[PDB]
């Protein structure tokens, strides 16, 4: 299993590509993928001054 | 649980106080800002009349 172990003010969003839903939980839950359910990997700025 | 809500509290306050604090002795004289040294500061970090 691929589990994801979310942070506390934190929300990762998931869809299940072979049942055809949307969900996304905040919180700090562990979110576990079905075997078609992907991440939203999110490139995000950083650095110092900004990426 | 809303206690954990920001993440970096501590940076959080900080930079929040530094900011207000700056801002605020930014409208003084180095005289005034060192006469009244801790009056403007602490009115900087929480301005109002009460």
């Amino acid at each position: 299993v691929v589990s994801y172990r979310v942070p506390h003010n934190a929300a990762v969003q998931v869809y299940d590509y072979r049942a055809k839903r949307a969900r996304v939980v905040f919180g700090p839950e562990l979110v576990t993928l079905d075997p078609e359910e992907q991440f939203t990997v999110l490139s995000l700025s950083a650095g110092r001054p900004k990426r | 649980a809303k206690l954990f809500s920001v993440p970096d509290f501590v940076g959080d306050a900080c930079k929040a106080i530094a900011s207000r604090v700056r801002g605020a002795v930014a409208s003084v004289t180095f005289d005034d800002f060192h006469k009244n040294s801790a009056r403007i500061i602490r009115m900087a970090v929480f301005g109002f009349e009460m």
